[PDB]
């Protein structure tokens, strides 16, 4: 029969296939724009920002958010949910086939959303609320979450989580589904959240070991533990974790909200999980005083425990106390969300498109590299291009390993601002 | 679009002018640094982004978070103005054209006056600055 075909995407995976797992001066990864995805705006003041992308099992969630004048997250109109295929064109590389868009019901009072695309079909998790500052001075019960689903032929439905019906591994007055993506595993879904609690419960063994030059008057106890509160309200401590939500047909919810490991306790900022090489890995972005790349597989989910990578050449731009490569603790906040993308676990490696910059945010370079060293590298442009976020997802397309990353630029000074997505190839030769 | 003159966070800066403070007119696409010098004597600062109402009345509030904080006199700390839209500041700290922003320091100067809230150096020593973004005179 003519209408079928194999099917060109298969998980990066099983025993290595070859490509370059060396040094390289200039490698060759086929870098190409994808256009003709995310929609393009008349009004030039309409900021498009924050993108998402989730790919699994050959399908992708995609969102953005729409904002006026604003591309903070929570002055946003309008927020974009996108379903859709990677497929065979004959290109000789991975496509983006868009199936479905939808703006989601209650986008005026989204507080932050985290797709997952599971079973061929794309669902996004939301925190909804009638509060900008709920998570500085509210708590739970006042807010709202949902699941909204959708895919190619049906139309979204979106349905409420009964968080009054949820066990907690501790006691937290607010959380938040924050980051790049979350995952399914079997029946159960497990999405990345910060989660917000009123007293210090917490650990720092880790960062008390550090010895360097310390705010003078203050212990390395004292910062290690206030380096955990939120700037806005002090009374409060911001400490990822994941949601785990089991379901029949969208019905019969069973979740469990618990906290991640005290080891090595970085201050509260989006994370991420993806399938990759068999494994689970967890990323978060580094928001506090340690600079370095945070990421690991997880080795334990009770409690949650990414076997966190020691990576001395991966870090990430910010302003001011805690600029990059810094590893001396102190309270200072900022930073970028850039996420990774595992190769290969035999040799270690990984990609990702990094700013390179010590304090702007800039120059997106894609990045291979180990815990040790960067094997090699490409900037995304030849010109100045001014980028906030970056996320990666990597698979193999007939037999090879191929990336794809939405870039959250701003091209043209100040307006028509929009993510950028593009695809590459891991080399096969150094 | 350039690498304006540096302004180092200090008594000592003549930029500060009596009463006005510091005003520039960086374009979009420009840099700036803004330092904290390192060491016999040491000056303490913790240096906020304020809007205009905060910046006259030479105030904080108890939610703003800082830009730099000098509490380590033995190294230099600095913080690297481009002006656009994006950077990897928490806030997301925006720089749009034909918009003004201010950035004062109420603090003492001494140790003891580094978590202070309203008066410092923004009050009396006039350390101020007013960028007018896209702007000029
Ligand atoms: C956290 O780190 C800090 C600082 O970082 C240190 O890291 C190590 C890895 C080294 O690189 C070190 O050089 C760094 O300073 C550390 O605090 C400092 O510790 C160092 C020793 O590790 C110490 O340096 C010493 O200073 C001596 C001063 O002597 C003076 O007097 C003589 C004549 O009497 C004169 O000639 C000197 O010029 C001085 O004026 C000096 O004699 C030493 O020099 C020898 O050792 C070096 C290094 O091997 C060698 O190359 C030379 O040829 C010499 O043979 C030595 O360098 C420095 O003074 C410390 N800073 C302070 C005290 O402010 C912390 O460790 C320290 O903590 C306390 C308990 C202190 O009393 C030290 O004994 C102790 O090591 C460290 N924290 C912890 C918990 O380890
Ligand atoms: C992170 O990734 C880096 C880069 O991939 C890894 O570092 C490399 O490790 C390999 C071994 O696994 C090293 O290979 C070695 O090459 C030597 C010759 O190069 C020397 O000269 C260069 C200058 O160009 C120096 O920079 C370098 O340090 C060396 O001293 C040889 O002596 C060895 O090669 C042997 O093995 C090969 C097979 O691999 C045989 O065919 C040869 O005949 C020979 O017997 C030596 O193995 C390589 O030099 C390293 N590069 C670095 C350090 O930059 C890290 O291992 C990896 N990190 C982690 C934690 O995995
Ligand atoms: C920094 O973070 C702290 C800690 O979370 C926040 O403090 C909380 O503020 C909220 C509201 O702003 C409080 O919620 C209220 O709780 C009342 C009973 O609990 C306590 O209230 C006092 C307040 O000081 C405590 O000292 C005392 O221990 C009580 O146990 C409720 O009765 C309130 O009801 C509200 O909702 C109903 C609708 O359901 C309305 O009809 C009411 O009018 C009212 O609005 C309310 O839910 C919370 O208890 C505080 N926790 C503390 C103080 O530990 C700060 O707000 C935050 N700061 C900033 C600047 O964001
Ligand atoms: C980043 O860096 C950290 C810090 O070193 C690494 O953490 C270490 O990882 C190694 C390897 O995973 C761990 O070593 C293993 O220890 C097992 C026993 O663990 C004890 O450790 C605690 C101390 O906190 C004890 O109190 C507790 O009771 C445990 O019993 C050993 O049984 C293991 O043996 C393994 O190796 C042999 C090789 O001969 C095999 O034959 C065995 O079958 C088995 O595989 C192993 O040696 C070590 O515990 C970790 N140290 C820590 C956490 O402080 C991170 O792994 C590293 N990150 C990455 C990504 O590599
Ligand atoms: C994505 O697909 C997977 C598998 O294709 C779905 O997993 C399925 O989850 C259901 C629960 O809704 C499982 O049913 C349960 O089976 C146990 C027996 O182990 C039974 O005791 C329970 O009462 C319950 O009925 C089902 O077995 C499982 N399928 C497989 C093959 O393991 C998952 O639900 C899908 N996610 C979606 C549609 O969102
Ligand atoms: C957010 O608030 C709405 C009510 O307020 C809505 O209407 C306008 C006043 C405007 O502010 C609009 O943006 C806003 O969404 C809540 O809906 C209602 O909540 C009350 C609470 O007692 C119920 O009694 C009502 O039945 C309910 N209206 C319905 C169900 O149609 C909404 O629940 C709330 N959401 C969250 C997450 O707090
Ligand atoms: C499960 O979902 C299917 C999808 O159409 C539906 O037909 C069926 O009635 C649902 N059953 C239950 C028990 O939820």
């Amino acid at each position: 029969s003519a209408m079928y075909s194999t099917n060109a995407y298969a998980e990066l995976a099983g025993p290595p296939k070859i490509f370059c797992k060396s040094v390289s001066k200039d490698p060759d990864f086929r870098l190409k724009q994808i256009d003709y995805v995310i929609p393009v705006q008349q009004d030039r003041s309409i900021c498009m920002n924050n993108p998402l992308l989730d790919i699994s099992d050959g399908f992708f969630t995609y969102i953005h958010y729409e904002g006026i004048n604003s591309c903070k997250k929570s002055d946003s109109f309008k927020v974009l949910l996108s379903h859709g295929e990677i497929v065979d064109r004959g290109d000789y590389r991975p496509s983006l086939y868009l199936l479905s868009s939808h703006y989601h019901p209650y986008s005026m009072q989204v507080i932050n959303c985290v797709p997952v695309t599971c079973n061929q079909s794309s669902f996004v998790f939301c925190h909804i609320s009638n509060n900008t500052k709920t998570l500085d001075n509210s708590d739970y019960s006042s807010d709202e979450y949902y699941i909204t689903y959708f895919n190619g032929i049906d139309r979204p439905k979106t349905k409420k989580i009964p968080i009054n019906n949820m066990t907690a591994d501790n006691r937290y007055i607010h959380f938040t589904f924050s980051g790049g993506g979350g995952v399914c595993l079997g029946e159960e879904f497990i999405i990345p959240v910060t989660t917000v609690i009123n007293t210090d419960v917490f650990t720092h063994d880790y960062c008390e070991s550090f010895n360097c030059s310390v705010q003078t008057g203050k212990s390395l106890k004292e910062i290690c533990s206030e380096s955990l509160r939120s700037p806005t309200n002090s009374s409060r401590y911001n400490l990822n974790g994941i949601m785990i939500i089991s379901q029949n047909n969208m019905t019969d919810f069973k979740i469990q909200l618990n906290g991640i490991t005290y080891n090595k306790l970085s201050f509260g900022s989006p994370g991420r999980l993806s399938k990759t090489l068999g494994q689970v890995l967890y990323y978060q972005s580094s928001m506090s005083w340690d600079t370095y790349l945070k990421a690991g597989f997880v080795e334990k989910w009770k409690p949650f425990t990414p076997n966190w990578m020691n990576n001395t050449v991966i870090s990430r731009p910010n302003q001011g106390n805690c600029p990059r490569y810094h590893k001396c603790p102190e309270i200072c906040y900022g930073g970028t969300y850039n996420d990774i993308a595992p190769l290969d676990l035999g040799k270690d490696m990984y990609v990702s498109v990094i700013l390179d910059s010590d304090q702007l945010a800039e120059n997106p370079e894609i990045t291979v590299f180990n815990s040790t060293t960067i094997l090699y590298k490409e900037r995304v442009s030849k010109d100045e291009l001014n980028t906030r976020s970056t996320t990666t997802s990597c698979f193999l397309f007939l037999d090879e390993p191929w990336c794809i990353s939405v870039l959250e630029t701003n091209r043209f000074n100040g307006k028509s601002i929009r993510p950028e997505i593009y695809s590459y190839k891991i080399p096969k030769y150094c | 679009s350039i690498v304006l003159e540096p302004i180092y966070w200090q008594s000592s800066n003549s930029k500060f002018l009596p009463g006005q403070g510091l005003v520039l007119y960086p374009q979009i696409g420009d840099k700036l640094d803004i330092i904290c010098p390192k060491v016999g004597q040491y000056e303490y600062y913790k240096v906020y982004m304020v809007d205009k109402d905060q910046a006259d009345r030479c105030t904080i509030k108890k939610e703003n978070t800082p830009l730099l904080n000098c509490a380590k006199p033995d190294q230099d700390i600095k913080f690297t103005i481009k002006f656009q839209e994006f950077s990897p500041n928490l806030w997301g700290l925006e720089f749009q054209k034909n918009k003004d922003y201010y950035i004062i320091s109420t603090s003492n100067g001494s140790l003891e006056g580094l978590d202070n809230q309203e008066g410092g150096v923004c009050q009396t020593r006039a350390m101020k600055i007013l960028m007018k973004v896209g702007q000029d005179a």
